[PDB]
């Protein structure tokens, strides 16, 4: 997954 | 909201067979920066999910080449080219680009063989239990195949609701069938206010419902 | 070893609320997401949301929100989730598992169940299931928790034994029911047996069936 915290 | 629409359900397959399994998501889950991210688990009895393809169409490190994935968009496809006793357990497509992530609802992988019918026997309840003020009725549906069946209890004819539990087996490792068992539960004086206890089963591999009674206090 | 240990099984009475803890090990706990996910019979996998360990941020799956609440403690490299006021929906298996950004869940701890019923510790009931071919078998009544052992004539008989899935009654205890299918011309002769064992309460039973 991305992820909850992905910043960009 | 990025449900993910997995079919079939279940997929009875022969070992050696392919197999093959769809996810299609309610939009475009294509993340912002070009890639999907669309994962497929395998969870088996008793263990933990384990991944088995990440970025719609990636092997991860160790899972054999006979699992592959492709797809773009809305819709993937998990195919399994020859499949193995190892294989068997349920797979979950699982949508990783966009909050909250979403898992399929599953496809559980299972051996395919020939209809079989259930021998079907009914139990009253043992003396010993009577004396406690509870009856349990139990109804047993044996080796049948496929999975689905249905156990439909009558008491003078009358057909009951909301009284019985019932649970199934694991596929049987040797002929591939399934067993059920059902329990209706009375309280001791309604199991004495009435005569005719039956379970009516049906299932594919019988020609009609079948009903097996007794009558209490024989 | 790469790993996430997950708490012990919790037996708990409805309207409670119970921690769930996941310690990781052979990494570095900050460098990962944790995520939780819930699997059930009728739901199948459902992801409850997930924790930054470097930030303390969350999110939720919105059907979660008020029902989990997730921390993650850095100094002890461990992940916390509460489940408040327990449902017989809540029964379940929870898992914890790691997540880098745009990788993938690779590692899993596994699994916490959690048993959501007012009962306490409590022993079975054995009852006689009484009959070319012949079926009987052994009723396994009002115990708790799980698991039952069931074996028939001490484990020698194990051909055409299926002994099936508890179900949860509402009473909280459950019951479970032990079949064998045997020749009917054998039930004058040979004697059948079935040996239960429910080690939480120490109780053990042989009940002979008879027709």
């Amino acid at each position: 997954a991305v992820g909850i915290g992905a910043v960009f | 909201d990025f449900l993910m629409a997995q079919t079939p359900l279940s997929l009875p397959v022969s070992l050696g067979d392919q197999a093959s399994i769809s996810c299609r998501s309610s939009q475009s889950i294509v993340y912002s920066d070009g890639n999907t991210y669309l994962e497929w688990y395998l969870q088996r009895p008793g263990q933990s999910p384990k991944l088995l393809i990440y970025k719609v169409s990636n092997r991860f490190s160790g899972v054999p080449d006979r699992f592959s994935g492709s797809g773009s968009g809305t819709d993937f496809t998990l195919r399994i080219s020859r499949v193995e006793a190892e294989d068997l357990g349920i797979y979950y497509c699982f949508q990783g680009s966009h909050v909250p992530y979403t898992f399929g609802g599953g496809t559980k992988l299972e051996i395919k063989r020939t209809v079989a019918a259930p021998s079907v026997f009914i139990f009253p309840p043992s003396d010993e239990q009577l004396k406690s003020g509870t009856a349990s009725v139990v109804c047993l549906l044996n080796n049948f195949y496929p999975r689905e069946a249905k156990v439909q209890w009558k008491v003078d004819n009358a057909l009951q609701s909301g009284n019985s539990q019932e649970s199934v087996t694991e596929q049987d490792s040797k002929d591939s069938t399934y067993s059920l068992s059902s329990t209706l539960t009375l309280s001791k004086a309604d199991y004495e206010k009435h005569k005719v206890y039956a379970c009516e089963v049906t299932h594919q591999g019988l020609s009609s419902p079948v009903t097996k009674s007794f009558n209490r206090g024989e | 070893q790469v790993q996430l240990q997950q708490s012990g099984t919790e037996l708990v009475w409805p309207g409670t609320s119970v921690t769930l803890s996941c310690k990781a090990s052979g990494y570095t706990f900050t460098d990962y997401e944790i995520h939780w996910v819930k699997q059930t019979p009728v739901h199948g996998l459902e992801w409850i949301g997930a924790i930054v360990p470097k930030t303390g941020y969350t999110a939720y799956n919105q059907k979660f929100r008020g029902k989990a609440i997730l921390t993650a403690d850095k100094s002890s490299s461990t992940a916390y989730m509460d489940l408040r006021r327990l449902t017989s929906e809540d029964s379940a298996v929870y898992y914890c598992t790691r997540l880098r950004n745009y990788w993938y869940f690779d590692v899993w701890g596994t699994g916490t169940t959690v048993t959501v019923s007012p009962a306490s510790t409590k022993g079975p009931s054995v009852f006689p299931l009484a009959p070319g071919t012949a079926a009987l078998g052994c009723l396994v009544k009002d115990y708790f928790p799980e698991p039952v052992t069931v074996s028939w004539n001490s484990g020698a008989l194990t051909s055409g034994v299926h002994t099936f899935p508890a179900v949860l009654q509402s009473s909280g205890l459950y019951s479970l029911s032990s079949v064998v299918t045997v020749p009917s011309s054998s039930l004058g002769t040979q004697t059948y047996i079935c040996n239960v064992n429910h080690k939480p309460s120490n109780t053990k039973v042989d009940k002979k069936v008879e027709p």
